[PDB]
């Protein structure tokens, strides 16, 4: 027949915030605890800690989400996304989409105010 | 021992009272630690141990007392 | 000492030469085979092509992967090639005409053949690969397997003679080749020895293998020379014990009629003559076993690991333990054991 | 030439002791097989010196073709763990190791003297400065070599032993096939 | 200094002297993509050895008796005609005793890799 | 210290228009002719052989083009190969294992660039899924058009390829240094 | 006979002071058995005597099955740990 | 969306009257309006300054020597913005036909050891001076022009000599120029750095180790560079770029060799010794170390005290220390719990 692969979960939407709210949990254990296997995997310049904060606050982004529907498909989405990293199946490049921050400064003219803006025409 | 624990769950952010961890302090009554940072520490402390805590046993720890009867 | 040295010149060129236009010879006659054509530009007729591969990987970079005992890796294709290269010492192309007149040259060319799987083994180690270490065990294997096959055909032979000197082995089919009596031990012969030389169609390791290009992927520059170099020249070796063994050497056809008419004393045009009669007997067997197993890798698919060790384990090496049965039966039937 | 050829036998000696404790130092157990491999090199260097190449070409054959090939084959499959010398671990040996060295290596001297006084049973051992006459007779007709006397012996005078060492090969497949084959 | 010793020592110079030349003609530009190994363009995590197959480890073990068996003939074969007759029954009996275990070996399937996955045989029966 | 004054000439010809004179001169043509003969006749491509332009790639090596001929023999490893024919379309998941093989390849090197696809993204230019040229991730030194090039073509880029490996200076640059 | 002797001296003091991996111990004895080969046939050779090279003979052939079932017993070993300790036995 | 991050504004007028205005977003389909000459780009740092310039589309002029070592730049720009030209120090027509469309020149060429064909005089005075007699000549807007720290007029070495000769000849020549002192510059293949160290045999020194610099990331002398480039306001001023936190070479051998895991081979010898070993390694055709460099090892790096730094360009400086493991990674040489876990698992199979 046809098997499902390392660390796949069958597609199940809880019925309930608070059985949805135990498989979160458990997801942002499993990243956490990957942290450092992603770093051996990526090569990466920069330190697991650096690897768990991203991991938090790719967590915290959706912290206020109400809708039980939308929580489903961002726990399945998430899901796959830590399925991917785990086994490889990600290359560096995409990888390190995550961590824009990382890579170093971009030049000296990044505009705040809106003479500065105007000034590069992003007004 | 213990004094281990005492050490990795100090070294955290958002609690500004390192002595206020007494050997039954709860993280979510005392430290006022978010459900992701119970994670957090739970994972840190198996990880300063080396030992590796399933998820039922992991989910039911909420203090430094539990952490200690079982590490 | 000129005259050695003369000797050996001579020798070492035809024999690197000769290894070069292997190469060239097989582009061709695969190419014909498949209604090609073959290296025709590189040179004149194509015969410049082996030449300008030799000069372009002299000229290629080194890698030395990260993972990798560089020494090791350097050093295994070297040691290969020398082996390879040292088996030519004991081949005669006439009657004492070698580099090394040896009583024990039978057991030279089986020990000095025994050395032979240790490029294979050494070479996945030269990484840090499961990918590279499982495919040299394999190899390895079958290497070792066909070897069994090799040596009891060289005993079976020895059975007849009773001599480890390879002229004199030669010396005694100047009654019969001994493909004649033993033709299926000719069959055999061919059979391991392609196998031995990890050939088409016994070309697992390279072909059908986890790394794309056998053990020898991570290989650039002059180790990559090595390898080739030592695989082409294992094919001709391997094929000068077939002849030696079984064809009749040097042996064509009695000249002595011939001679008698065309001189009246010895001389050095002779000697010439007789040398270069043995000679081309012994290069035109070649050319044929050369031949054979360009054609066979031209016909066939490739066996699966576990197809050729139970080719050799159970159908060739139970035969070959009847055939030692069954020839000193023979010769003690007929009272014709061979005296010393 | 006679410099050099006259000490060959003394080279293969040095050699050897060199080699014997590059087995023992090596970081890479692999590294290790490969210096056990040279040693067996030299000592078919050594054996050929004495006059005995039949026995060269036969350790070639045997000891790096199939003994040492096994070895190999051996530590590529299977996961070895090494420490590397160290005074740490090793500098506790050493008073052991020299009251060993010299008490094994003269007695192994003095096992092949018959003198009854010690010092004399020592004595003895560096004691071949001079030269073998090496004389010509003309009884001996036939060819007859080291391996074909061996023949002779192995398969008339002593053919119970061979007999004997087939059950010994035997052993050496049945028992491998016993242990590492799970029936069933 | 016969031609055998010279050709065996000139082999090995002829080697190092193509490695020699390889290395000094040939660019050298080390940098750490390069380095990596050729796994099909990707990379691949590392792992603990691979469990391996039993008839892997067998082959190579029982070469070596199969090897000794072989070898222990050449003495035969350069004394056939000294030791004839004798010799001769002597040596049939060697061979037929380690054909007793040739016997054992094909007969215990040893070198045999059986593919442990199956189809499946079971007939289908409903509870009616 | 001491030296304090050049001679340099002004008008010393470019590389381009430079002609042996010197016998030195004659003897780096000479060694360069030899090189430079050797890398043209000895021509191992790593096949990139992502879609359809590879159908044509194998119609190369089939009995009426027989690239064998020429010295072509296609080599699995990049660690054998001297050089790369990116041959289909170039998709984003591809672009890092491509520049990957790429970067195995021992110098020296070439890329030729085989059909619309590789060369500047064809048909699917405007896709979101595909690399708009195979030149954004590895330098290319011949561009061979059609979609497919036929056969013919692509033996005409790698003539063009020839022609340039046969006026490259290797020792004579290394003189005008 | 001096190359055999301390051949078979340091490999034994290999084999004992061993305290690094347990190849290092099968290589000590299979070199410990070569020792005694090259005194035997030094030996041989002096006397011109068969019964010396004959029993070296049986030596190679005992040393091949030895280490074929010494490595058998290893990888039996091996089969229930998986690793080999630098202590492993 | 991209951005500008090089421009502060999107109409600029060069102080040669041109007006640039730029298109796009910042992207590689973008353009800024600029067109810069960069002499040495091919080179380590040269085709870092490659990089950043194209990867906003400024226009990039190349002069090259070889064809085959300028190709990876061709990659780092759109179609039609890196451009190739022929050039050669002797050839005064083609450093003409280098710098005469350009808005922006920078001179990166140096070298650290002489040849039959350039000692230290003609590549760093000679060089110089042309290049700079072109850019007056055709009177460019911009010229920045790279020498070394310690570049000092009757130095111990020819090296910083002439490198200090260069520096006077071009002040005197073109005197808006911007001249820049790097310290040593690390980083991914690097040269005579800590590439040298992951894969020498030994190095050997004649000063036990003991010169000082502060050492400094190539990328930050690249973008410091390309921030020269685009501000007006560093016309005529003098650069000391350099490394936050000053070293012992014996220091980043150590550092070196706690990153790698394997041990550096240092040794020490006589300055006679080792001047006479170098003298006789240049007879080779290819680079090894100079007679000059082992000079140039008893110096310590002395920064100017009036010279603009990474400050004045807004920019701060990485660590070594914290990139070592990064720009060192392919050479990296590579118990109770894991025999208990080691049991359960399968090792051989039928
Ligand atoms: C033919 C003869 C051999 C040719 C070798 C040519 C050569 O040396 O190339 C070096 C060259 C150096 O490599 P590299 O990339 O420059 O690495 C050096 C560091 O990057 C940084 O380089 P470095 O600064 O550390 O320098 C290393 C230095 C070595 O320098 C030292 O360490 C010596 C320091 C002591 C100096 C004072 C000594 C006393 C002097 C007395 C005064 C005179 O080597 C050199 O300087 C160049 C070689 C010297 C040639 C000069 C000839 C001039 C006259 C013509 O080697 C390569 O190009 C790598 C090729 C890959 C080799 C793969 C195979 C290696 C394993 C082979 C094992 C063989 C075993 C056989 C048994
Ligand atoms: C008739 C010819 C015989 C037929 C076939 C044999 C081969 C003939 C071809 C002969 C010469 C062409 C090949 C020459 C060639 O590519 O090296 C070019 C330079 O180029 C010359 O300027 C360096 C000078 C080249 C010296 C030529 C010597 C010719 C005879 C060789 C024996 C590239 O090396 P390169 O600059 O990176 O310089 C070196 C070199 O590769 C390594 O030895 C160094 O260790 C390494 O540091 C590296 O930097
Ligand atoms: C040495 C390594 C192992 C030796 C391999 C033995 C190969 C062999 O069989 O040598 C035999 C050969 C002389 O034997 P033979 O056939 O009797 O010559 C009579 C010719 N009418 O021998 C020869 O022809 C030449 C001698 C080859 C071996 C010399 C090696 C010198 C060993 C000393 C090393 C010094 C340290
Ligand atoms: C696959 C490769 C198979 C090719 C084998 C070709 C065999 C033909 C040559 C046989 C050579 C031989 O061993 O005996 C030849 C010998 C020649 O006789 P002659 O030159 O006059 O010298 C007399 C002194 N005996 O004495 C003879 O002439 C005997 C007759 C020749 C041997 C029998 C030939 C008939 C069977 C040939 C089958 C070959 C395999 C197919
Ligand atoms: C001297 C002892 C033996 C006496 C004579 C030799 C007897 C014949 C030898 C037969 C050749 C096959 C066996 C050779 C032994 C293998 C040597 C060896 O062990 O090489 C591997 C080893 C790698 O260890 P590695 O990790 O690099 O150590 C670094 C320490 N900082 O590398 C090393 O340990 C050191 C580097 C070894 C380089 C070997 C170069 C020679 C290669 C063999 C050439 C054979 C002759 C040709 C006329
Ligand atoms: C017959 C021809 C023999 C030619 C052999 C000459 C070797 C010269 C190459 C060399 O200089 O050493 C190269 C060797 C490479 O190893 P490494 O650079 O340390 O690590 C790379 C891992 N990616 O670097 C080394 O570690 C040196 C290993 C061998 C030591 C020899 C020292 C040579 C010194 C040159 C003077
Ligand atoms: C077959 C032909 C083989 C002969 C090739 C002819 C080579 C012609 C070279 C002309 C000599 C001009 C010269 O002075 O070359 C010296 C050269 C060093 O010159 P340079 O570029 O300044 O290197 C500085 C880096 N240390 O150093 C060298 O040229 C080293 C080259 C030695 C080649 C020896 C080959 C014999
Ligand atoms: N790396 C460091 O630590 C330091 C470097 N510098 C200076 O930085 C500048 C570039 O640095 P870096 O990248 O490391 O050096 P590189 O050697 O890598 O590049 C130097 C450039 O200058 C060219 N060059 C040298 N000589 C000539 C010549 N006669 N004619 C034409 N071009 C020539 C080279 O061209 P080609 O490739 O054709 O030879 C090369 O492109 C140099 O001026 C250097 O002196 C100073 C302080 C620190
Ligand atoms: C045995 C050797 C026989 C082969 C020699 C004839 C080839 C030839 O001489 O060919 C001519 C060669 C160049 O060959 P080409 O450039 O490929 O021209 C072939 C024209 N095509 C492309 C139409 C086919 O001229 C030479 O420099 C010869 C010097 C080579 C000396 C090395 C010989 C090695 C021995
Ligand atoms: C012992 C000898 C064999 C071993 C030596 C190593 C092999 C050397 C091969 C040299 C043959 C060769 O290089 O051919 C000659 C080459 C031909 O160049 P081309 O025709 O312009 O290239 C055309 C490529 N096309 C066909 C794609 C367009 O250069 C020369 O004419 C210069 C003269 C070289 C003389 C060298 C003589 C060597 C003796
Ligand atoms: S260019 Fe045309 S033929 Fe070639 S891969 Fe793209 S679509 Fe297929």
């Amino acid at each position: 027949a046809i098997i499902a692969t390392a660390f796949a979960e069958t597609v199940k939407f809880s019925g309930s915030k608070q059985e949805l709210q135990k498989r979160t949990l458990a997801l942002y254990r499993q990243f956490l605890r990957g942290a450092p296997t992603f770093a051996d995997l990526y090569e990466v310049q920069f330190s697991i800690p650096t690897i768990r904060t991203k991991i938090r606050q790719e967590f915290e982004r959706h912290r206020f989400v109400d809708d039980l529907s939308i929580q489903n498909v961002l726990y399945a989405k998430g899901h796959m996304e830590y399925q991917e990293c785990i086994n490889f199946w990600k290359q560096q490049a995409q990888f390190l989409k995550y961590f824009p921050e990382e890579d170093d400064i971009q030049g000296r003219h990044q505009p705040s105010n809106f003479v500065d803006k105007f000034l590069k025409n992003r007004a | 021992a213990e004094k281990r624990i005492a050490a990795v769950l100090e070294s955290f952010d958002k609690i500004s009272n390192p002595a206020a961890i007494t050997p039954t302090a709860s993280f979510a009554k005392d430290l006022n630690l978010d459900s992701l940072d119970t994670v957090e520490v739970v994972v840190a402390i198996e990880e300063e141990f080396g030992i590796e805590i399933p998820d039922k046993e992991a989910d039911e720890i909420k203090s430094v007392n539990q952490a200690v009867e079982y590490i | 000492m000129i005259i050695n040295i003369v000797e050996i010149l001579i020798f070492l060129v035809c024999v690197l030469f000769s290894v070069a236009y292997l190469t060239v010879a097989e582009r061709k006659t695969l190419a014909y085979m498949q209604r090609r054509l073959g290296p025709n530009f590189v040179g004149y007729y194509g015969l410049l092509q082996a030449f300008a591969d030799a000069v372009k990987l002299l000229l290629k970079e080194i890698v030395l992967p990260k993972e990798s005992n560089y020494i090791i890796l350097v050093i295994s294709p070297l040691i290969t090639l020398i082996t390879a290269l040292i088996g030519w010492v004991v081949i005669p192309l006439g009657p004492g005409i070698t580099l090394g007149e040896l009583n024990l040259g039978i057991l030279f060319s089986l020990a000095i053949g025994s050395l032979g799987v240790f490029g294979s083994l050494l070479s996945g180690w030269s990484s840090n690969s499961k990918y590279s270490l499982l495919g040299s065990i394999r190899s390895t294997a079958q290497l070792i397997s066909y070897e069994l096959i090799l040596t009891s055909i060289f005993i079976i032979i020895i059975m007849f003679v009773s001599s480890l000197n390879i002229t004199t082995i030669i010396e005694t089919q100047r009654v019969v080749w001994y493909c004649i009596p033993l033709l299926p031990l000719l069959l055999i012969f061919f059979i391991a020895s392609v196998a031995e030389t990890a050939r088409p169609p016994f070309d697992l390791t390279e072909s059908e293998s986890e790394l794309v290009a056998g053990y020898f992927t991570e290989y650039s520059g002059s180790p990559f020379v090595f390898f080739f170099l030592a695989e082409y020249s294992n094919i001709i070796l391997i094929s000068a014990f077939n002849g030696y063994l079984l064809l009749g050497g040097y042996l064509s056809f009695n000249y002595s009629y011939l001679f008698n008419i065309l001189f009246n004393d010895y001389s050095y045009v002779s000697f010439l003559f007789e040398g270069l009669i043995n000679s081309s007997a012994y290069a035109i067997k070649l050319v044929f076993l050369m031949f054979s197993f360009i054609w066979v890798r031209a016909a066939f698919p490739r066996f699966t690991y576990d197809n050729l060790i139970n080719f050799c384990w159970i159908i060739l090496l139970p035969l070959l333990f009847g055939i030692f049965l069954i020839i000193p039966s023979t010769l003690y039937i007929f009272d014709s054991f061979p005296t010393l | 030439m006679m410099y050099l050829t006259y000490y060959f036998i003394e080279i293969t000696i040095f050699l050897a002791i060199l080699c014997t404790i590059f087995i023992i130092s090596a970081k890479n157990p692999m590294v290790s097989i490969l210096y056990m491999i040279a040693l067996f090199v030299i000592a078919a260097m050594y054996l050929y010196l004495i006059g005995l190449g039949i026995f060269s070409l036969l350790y070639i054959m045997i000891y790096i073709g199939a003994i040492a090939v096994l070895f190999l084959f051996i530590i590529t499959l299977l996961d070895i763990n090494s420490t590397e010398l160290s005074v740490k671990s090793n500098i506790r040996d050493l008073p052991l190791v020299l009251i060993s060295l010299i008490v094994l290596t003269i007695s192994g001297l003095m096992i092949y003297s018959n003198d009854s006084i010690l010092i004399n049973k020592l004595l003895e051992a560096f004691g071949n400065d001079y030269n073998t006459i090496i004389t010509q007779d003309w009884f001996n007709i036939e060819n007859t070599t080291l391996l074909t006397t061996i023949g002779n012996v192995l398969l008339t005078n002593n053919a119970f032993i061979l007999l004997v060492l087939a059950i010994v090969l035997l052993l050496g497949i049945i028992g491998p096939i016993s242990i590492t084959m799970k029936h069933k | 200094m016969n031609t055998f010793i010279i050709f065996i020592i000139l082999i090995p110079i002829v080697g190092f002297a193509l490695l020699a030349v390889n290395i000094l003609l040939a660019v050298y530009k080390p940098y750490n993509e390069k380095l990596g190994a050729f796994e099909c363009g990707l990379t691949s995590f590392n792992q603990t050895r691979l469990a391996f197959n039993a008839a892997f480890i067998l082959v190579a073990i029982l070469f070596l008796p199969f090897d000794l068996e072989i070898s222990t003939l050449l003495p035969y074969v350069m004394s056939i005609y000294l030791v004839s007759n004798y010799g001769f029954t002597i040596v049939l009996l060697f061979l037929l005793i380690l054909i007793i275990g040739f016997v054992y070996e094909i007969n215990t399937n040893a070198l045999k890799i059986n593919k442990h996955n199956k189809p499946n045989t079971d007939s289908l029966i409903y509870k009616l | 210290p001491r030296v304090s004054s050049s001679s340099m000439p002004t008008d010393f010809p470019l590389p381009s228009q430079q002609k042996p004179n010197s016998a030195v001169d004659y003897t780096l043509t000479t060694l360069d002719a030899v090189a430079n003969w050797a890398r043209q006749g000895s021509f191992w491509p790593v096949t990139f052989g992502l879609a359809c332009c590879a159908v044509e790639m194998m119609h190369v090596s089939a009995p009426r083009y027989d690239q064998d001929r020429l010295g072509i023999i296609f080599r699995a490893s990049p660690r054998q190969s001297d050089i790369m024919i990116v041959a289909g379309t170039l998709t984003n998941k591809m672009a890092p294992v491509l520049r990957q093989v790429y970067d195995q390849m021992p110098e020296p090197r070439w890329v030729i660039s085989m059909g619309s696809c590789a060369n500047g993204g064809g048909y699917y230019h405007f896709s979101y899924s595909v690399v708009r040229g195979c030149d954004r991730i590895v330098p290319v030194d011949v561009y061979v058009p059609g979609c497919p090039p036929t056969s013919e073509a692509l033996m005409y880029g790698v003539f063009q390829l020839q022609r340039k490996m046969r006026n490259t200076k290797i020792t004579r640059m290394w003189y005008r240094k | 006979m001096f190359i055999g002797t301390i051949i078979l001296v340091l490999s034994f003091l290999g084999f004992v002071f061993n305290r690094r991996n347990i190849i290092l111990a099968f290589i000590c004895l299979e070199t410990m058995l070569l020792g005694i080969n090259l005194i035997l046939l030094r030996n041989s050779v002096l006397f011109d005597d068969i019964s010396g090279s004959l029993f070296a003979i049986v030596i190679i052939i005992l040393a091949g099955v030895e280490s074929a079932i010494g490595l058998s017993l290893l990888v039996s070993y091996y089969r229930l740990r998986g690793v080999i300790n630098s202590y492993g036995i | 969306m991209n951005s500008f991050e090089n421009l502060a504004q999107d109409v600029n007028i060069t102080r040669s009257g041109k007006t640039l205005i730029a298109k796009g977003t910042g992207g590689r389909s973008s353009r800024t309006g600029y067109t810069a000459t960069v002499f040495g780009a091919n080179g380590f740092l040269g085709s870092y300054l490659t990089a950043k310039l194209a990867k906003h589309g400024t226009t990039v002029v190349v002069p090259y020597r070889e064809e085959m070592a300028k190709r990876h730049l061709k990659v780092t720009g759109d179609l039609g913005v890196v451009n190739f030209l022929e050039m050669d120090l002797r050839n005064l027509e083609s450093i003409d036909e280098a710098v005469r469309h350009s808005d922006i020149v920078v001179n990166l060429i140096g070298r650290e050891y002489e040849t039959k064909n350039f000692n230290y005089y003609d590549v760093h005075v000679e060089g110089a001076r042309r290049i700079a007699e072109a850019v007056k000549k055709h009177n460019i807007a911009r010229y920045i022009h790279v020498s070394a720290f310690n570049a000092e007029i009757d130095s111990p070495s020819e090296f910083n000599h002439t490198k200090g000769l260069g520096e006077q000849v071009t002040k005197d020549i073109v005197p808006w120029a911007t001249i820049v002192r790097p310290a040593p510059m690390f980083g991914r293949e690097d040269k005579w750095f800590l590439d040298r160290m992951a894969r020498s045999p030994c190095l050997v020194s004649a000063n036990k180790f003991q010169e000082t610099s502060n050492p400094v990331h190539v990328i930050d002398v690249a973008a410091a560079l390309e921030r020269i480039c685009f501000d007006d306001s560093t016309v005529a001023q003098t650069f000391e770029l350099y490394g936050p936190q000053k070293f012992t070479q014996k220091q980043i051998i150590d550092m070196v060799s706690e990153t790698l895991r394997k041990e550096v081979r240092h040794i020490e010898l006589p300055k006679a010794l080792y001047q006479a070993y170098t003298k006789a390694t240049q007879a080779i055709w290819w680079p090894t170390y100079s007679p000059d460099q082992v000079e140039r090892q008893f110096l310590s790096q002395k920064i100017d005290p009036s010279a603009k730094t990474f400050n004045d360009l807004d920019l701060t400086p990485m660590e070594l220390p914290d990139l070592m493991f990064k720009l060192i990674r392919p050479y990296r040489v590579n118990v109770s719990q894991l025999e208990n876990k080691e049991k359960t698992f399968v090792h051989i199979l039928d």
